[PDB]
Formats: C-alpha cells, sequence, structure tokens
C-alpha cells in the first residue's frame, strides 16, 4: 500500500543542522507532492512545506525564515528535509505526509508517515545512575540523570512482565532525563523472590542490574 | 499568518455526539479537512473537502463548513474515538492546521488514584543525592494534578511530573519526582505528595525518621 517511512531519530546541538529523509513506496513517487509537518511535545501540528516530487518545485511556510530546504530524489523515491541553525524550539516529531495531489488543488494530505524525533540540546551523553525503590506491594527502579533518550528497563532479564509499568521519561531543567520502572508484586514473594531491574543506556554503553530488596 | 481556531477540549460519554468547531476568516471559501491523532500515533485523515470521508473511516465522522466555521461531528462517539482532532485549510500558498481539540471519551467508571511515595534510597543518599518518587496508579479519567509539600508549605522547586499513560488494564498511571539535597530532605519533618483527581485529593507522606 501507500506508505511513507522517515529516517531514524536524531540528537543535535543548538546551531547544528539536521537532514531527515522520507522514503515513499506503493505508488508513483513523481505524481504527488510530499509535505513536512512537525509537532513539538504537546503542541499542534505545524506545516513546514512541500515538494512536488515530479517537477521539484516547493512551497515553504514563511514562519521558518528560510531555515528549511526540501529536496527529493526521484529514483530513490525519497524526499528530504534539511533544517539549519537548530534551536531548542525545533526539538519535535517530524512527519512526512503525501498530498492529495501536487499541493495545488484540494489542499489536504491523505497519507502520513510514522514520524521521527529530533532532539536539540546542549547536553552531552551521560549514563544514568540507577537506584532501587524498595518495597513498603510496589517496588521499582529510578533511572536518574541520563542523556540522550532512550533507556530500556526489563525485570529479571525479561522473565517478569506482568504488573510492570515503565514510565515515560521526564526532561529536567538541567537538560537531563530521568525515568522510573515499577512492578506491583504479591507481598508473599518479598524476601524469597529475587527482583532485579536491568537498565541499558546504549548511547553511554551503560548496563546496570540492580537488585531491589525490602 | 492565517489562523484556524479550535476549542481546546471536548469531553463526552460513549454514545453522545461530539462537535468540534474550527473558525477562520473566509473559511466558507475554503475546503476544510480533519485529522484524527490518537495518543502516540501519526495523524489520520478523517474528512476532506469539507464533508467527504476517505475509505475505511467510520461513517459516524461527518463534516460541514458554513458561516466561516468548519465542524467535525462524531455521532455516537466510541471509546476508540478518543484523540486529538485537527482542522486544516489553505491560505496564500500555506497549509494551515488548526489549534487542535482534545476529545475525551469517558469509557470507564471514575476510579480514584492509588498513591505510593518512595523516600530516597540509602544508596542515593550515599551518593549525596535525594529524590522522592510518587507513583500514581489505577485512576480514571486520565487527568490528575500533583502538588508537593515540605512540612505544610507548597514546593515550587525540583518537581517533574509525567503525563499520564495507560496501564495494561486501560487505567492511567502517572509519576512525579521531587529532587532534593540530602540535607534538605533530612531537615524537614515530612514531605507529602498530594494528588487531585476530579476534585478529590489523595495524599501520601514520608519522613526522614522512618
Amino acid at each position: 500500500q501507500v506508505q511513507l517511512v522517515e529516517s531514524g531519530a536524531e540528537v543535535k546541538k543548538p546551531g547544528a543542522s539536521v537532514k531527515v529523509s522520507c522514503k515513499a513506496s506503493g505508488y508513483t513517487f513523481t505524481n504527488y507532492a510530499i509535505h513536512w509537518v512537525r509537532q513539538a511535545p504537546g503542541q499542534r501540528l505545524e506545516w513546514m512545506g512541500w515538494i512536488n516530487a515530479g517537477r521539484g518545485n516547493t512551497k515553504y511556510s514563511q514562519k521558518f525564515q528560510g531555515r528549511v530546504t526540501i529536496t527529493r530524489d526521484t529514483s530513490a523515491s525519497t524526499a528530504y528535509m534539511e533544517l539549519s541553525s537548530l534551536r531548542s524550539e525545533d526539538a519535535a516529531v517530524y512527519f512526512c505526509a503525501r498530498d492529495e495531489s501536487t499541493g495545488d488543488y484540494y489542499y489536504y494530505m491523505d497519507v502520513w508517515g510514522k514520524g521521527t524525533t529530533v532532539t536539540v540540546s546542549s547536553a552531552s551523553t551521560k549514563g544514568p545512575s540507577v537506584f532501587p525503590l524498595a518495597p513498603s506491594a510496589a517496588l521499582g527502579c529510578l533511572v536518574k540523570d541520563y542523556f540522550p533518550e532512550p533507556v530500556t528497563v526489563s525485570w529479571n532479564s525479561g522473565a517478569l512482565t506482568s504488573g510492570v509499568h515503565t514510565f515515560p521519561a521526564v526532561l529536567q531543567s538541567s537538560g537531563l532525563y530521568s525515568l522510573s520502572s515499577v512492578v506491583t508484586v504479591p507481598s508473599s514473594s518479598l524476601g524469597t523472590q529475587t527482583y532485579i531491574c536491568n537498565v541499558n543506556h546504549k548511547p553511554s554503553n551503560t548496563k546496570v542490574d540492580k537488585k531491589v530488596e525490602p | 499568518s492565517y489562523e484556524l481556531t479550535q476549542p481546546p477540549s471536548v469531553s463526552v460519554s460513549p454514545g453522545q455526539t461530539a462537535s468540534i468547531t474550527c473558525s477562520g476568516d473566509r473559511l466558507d471559501d475554503k475546503y476544510a479537512s480533519w485529522y484524527q491523532q490518537k495518543a502516540g500515533q501519526s495523524p489520520v485523515l478523517v474528512i476532506y473537502q469539507d464533508n467527504k470521508r476517505p475509505s475505511g473511516i467510520p461513517e459516524r465522522f461527518s463534516g460541514s463548513n458554513s458561516g466561516n466555521t468548519a465542524t467535525l461531528t462524531i455521532s455516537g462517539t466510541q471509546a476508540m474515538d478518543e484523540a486529538d482532532y485537527y482542522c486544516q485549510a489553505w491560505d496564500s500558498d500555506t497549509y494551515v492546521f488548526g489549534t487542535g481539540t482534545k476529545v475525551t471519551v469517558l469509557g470507564q467508571p471514575k476510579a480514584a488514584p492509588s498513591v505510593t511515595l518512595f523516600p530516597p534510597s540509602s544508596e542515593e543518599l550515599q551518593a549525596n543525592k535525594a529524590t522522592l518518587v510518587c507513583l500514581i496508579s489505577d485512576f480514571y479519567p486520565g487527568a490528575v494534578t500533583v502538588a508537593w509539600k515540605a512540612d505544610s508549605s507548597p514546593v515550587k522547586a525540583g518537581v517533574e511530573t509525567t503525563t499520564p499513560s495507560k496501564q495494561s488494564n486501560n487505567k492511567y498511571a502517572a509519576s512525579s519526582y521531587l529532587s532534593l539535597t540530602p540535607e534538605q530532605w533530612k531537615s524537614h519533618k515530612s514531605y507529602s505528595c498530594q494528588v487531585t483527581h476530579e476534585g478529590s485529593t489523595v495524599e501520601k507522606t514520608v519522613a526522614p525518621t522512618e
């Protein structure tokens, strides 16, 4: 079917530039325009511009002050968006979407991509400190002060899955992330069942196994 | 530039009819489209050219454009229709999305939050740090507000709180952290995490002397 696939998540410093691609499949790339739309955390969708994949002409939102360049590669079925002089307001999810035609008739988008995230921050890679949240039942792990996203948390090397809720991370004023994982367990199990949370932060190559005791 | 203004929120029970409006200048001369965006998903086109429906979109979505107001009507709303809804139109070579409307469908009965407050671990305190962790679980609807108290005064520094997220039973959980120094933690009689859900406040309290 018609599908749009954006490239992977990016982590950038303020002032840098980022190039996101959108790979199109399931239709004739050359007959449609591709839109770029962004969404900052918790905010409205924001149109950035479009390119007619056939002719190559473009239209840009004037809000971006000529910081946006949209291009396409017809043999690759790929549209590109380059955002230069990144600043923290550019940290957002970036969607590509296909126009109903070439951006000049009914003015609606019929197919959307999955979106990709661009993080913009002056923070440097930092591994987390992992602390136990001892029971007294609910117990858990606090994964504190890391950058960038993400960390993954399993329990007992993945053996324990029911009653586990790993929260989305918070971004603190310091620029560093923090999250926690919790398990609700039966009070009987404490002191006989072993509970170990496994924290992996691939950008810093941090692996920590923490046993959570009463 | 051109602006498309939407009400920020609509709350509805399953079966009721939701109406989302979108106002814009000369909207009557424009084609309006509507996109549905469920939590953590890409937008989906539900209405285009004011009132047309794409294939696969439920027929309970309908649209109208009259008197410079586009209106998205969801008849007999279902729980799965909970989403953000965006209006979209075109003006001066610019595609414009509306401000967006959060549509809440009260699908479950009201459930008050369970609150669990963890003090700083001794391991954290030995690393010269201290974080209180407040877990808020099993509540519905998904909206909650967190307030921290040190003794009885409101805490306005060091607080971060996650946006609620569904558990595996379709109730919501939330998380809140109060970052302190160990000296600040150890020099107060008590700290409390106060969770307000539908006008009713749940509280938990911890102390350095426990």
